[PDB]
């Protein structure tokens, strides 16, 4: 799953097998690293725009500012809605995508940018 | 050694600073800046004369 | 004592729990049966206590 | 506690008794305690030790 996107002013970040449904049982990490004094602007492109009536687990895309499982939780995104664009100067937006044992969806498309 | 205590920073109840000073704390650490700040202040250089 | 240490000495694998005793002074409270597979098939190690 | 001040960056170990009523950041460094003692002279006259 690893697409090492280190040292880019901007670049493509996306779920595996993006135009297809993402594979099951996948717990793969992604890490965004910014040089000192920079700002991270994460652009996220949803594939499908619908309004869910519920929020659930089993497939969750959370965002962290710092090392994983050890930095404060920013938010934990799921469903088919496009999350709002996240602007922080924590300089380390490290993002993990999970997978349950079934029930794949349309995946996601994102774009990281550095200033 | 006897106990493994931890040096943190005091902060009041529910203050928004903890959740965002720690990310600074971690940022200062992971890049090594703490080690040099550690080094630059514990650079006492009197050696242990060998016994 | 272990909680005082709290991974100062709390070892995660049996086989490399052996070498902590091979290389220094250690206790490594471990189950009876695996002892017999090691102490009988390795030297320098003894069943201690009951 | 009285909010008359703010985050107090100072040597203060993250202890439970403080933690119960104090909010605390992640440790910027660890801490330990140990014996601190002078180097013993350890000298016996020896001219009339016998
Ligand atoms: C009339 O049209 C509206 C859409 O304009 C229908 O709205 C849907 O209503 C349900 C509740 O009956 C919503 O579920 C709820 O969503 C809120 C916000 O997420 C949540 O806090 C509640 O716990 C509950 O899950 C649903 O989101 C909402 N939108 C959708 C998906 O259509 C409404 O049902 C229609 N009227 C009827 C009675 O058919
Ligand atoms: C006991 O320790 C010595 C020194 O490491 C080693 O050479 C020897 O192989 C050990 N005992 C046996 C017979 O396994």
């Amino acid at each position: 799953c690893g697409i090492w996107v280190r040292t880019s002013n901007g670049g493509h970040f996306a779920s595996p097998n993006y135009p297809d449904s993402y594979p099951p049982n996948k717990e793969c990490i992604y890490i965004l690293e910014a040089a000192p004094r920079q700002r991270i602007e994460l652009t996220f492109d949803e594939r499908y725009y619908i309004e869910p009536s519920f929020e659930c687990r089993f497939d969750h895309l959370e965002v962290r500012d710092g090392p994983f499982g050890f930095s404060p939780l920013i938010d934990r995104y799921c469903g088919m809605k496009s999350p709002a664009l996240i602007r922080s100067t924590g300089r380390f937006m490290w993002i993990k995508f999970s997978s349950d044992e079934e029930l794949e969806g349309l995946g996601f498309r994102a774009k990281y940018s550095f200033i | 050694l006897i106990d493994s205590k931890g040096y943190g920073v005091g902060t009041p109840m529910g203050s928004p600073y903890r959740d965002k000073i720690t990310i600074a704390i971690l940022q200062l650490q992971e890049e090594g800046k703490l080690h040099m700040m550690k080094e630059k202040w514990w650079r006492g250089n009197g050696c242990p004369e060998e016994e | 004592f272990m909680s005082s240490r709290r991974q100062s000495v709390l070892v995660k694998s049996n086989e490399e729990g052996i070498q902590r005793v091979l290389t220094s002074d250690y206790a490594f409270l471990m189950e009876s049966t695996t002892i017999e597979f090691v102490t009988q098939r390795n030297c320098n190690l003894t069943q201690i206590g009951g | 506690i009285d909010h008359k001040a703010d985050l107090a960056v100072a040597p203060l170990a993250i202890t439970y008794v403080r933690e119960k009523v104090i909010d605390f950041s992640k440790p910027f460094m660890t801490l330990g305690i140990s014996i601190l003692y002078r180097k013993p002279n350890g000298t016996n006259p020896g001219v009339f030790s016998f």
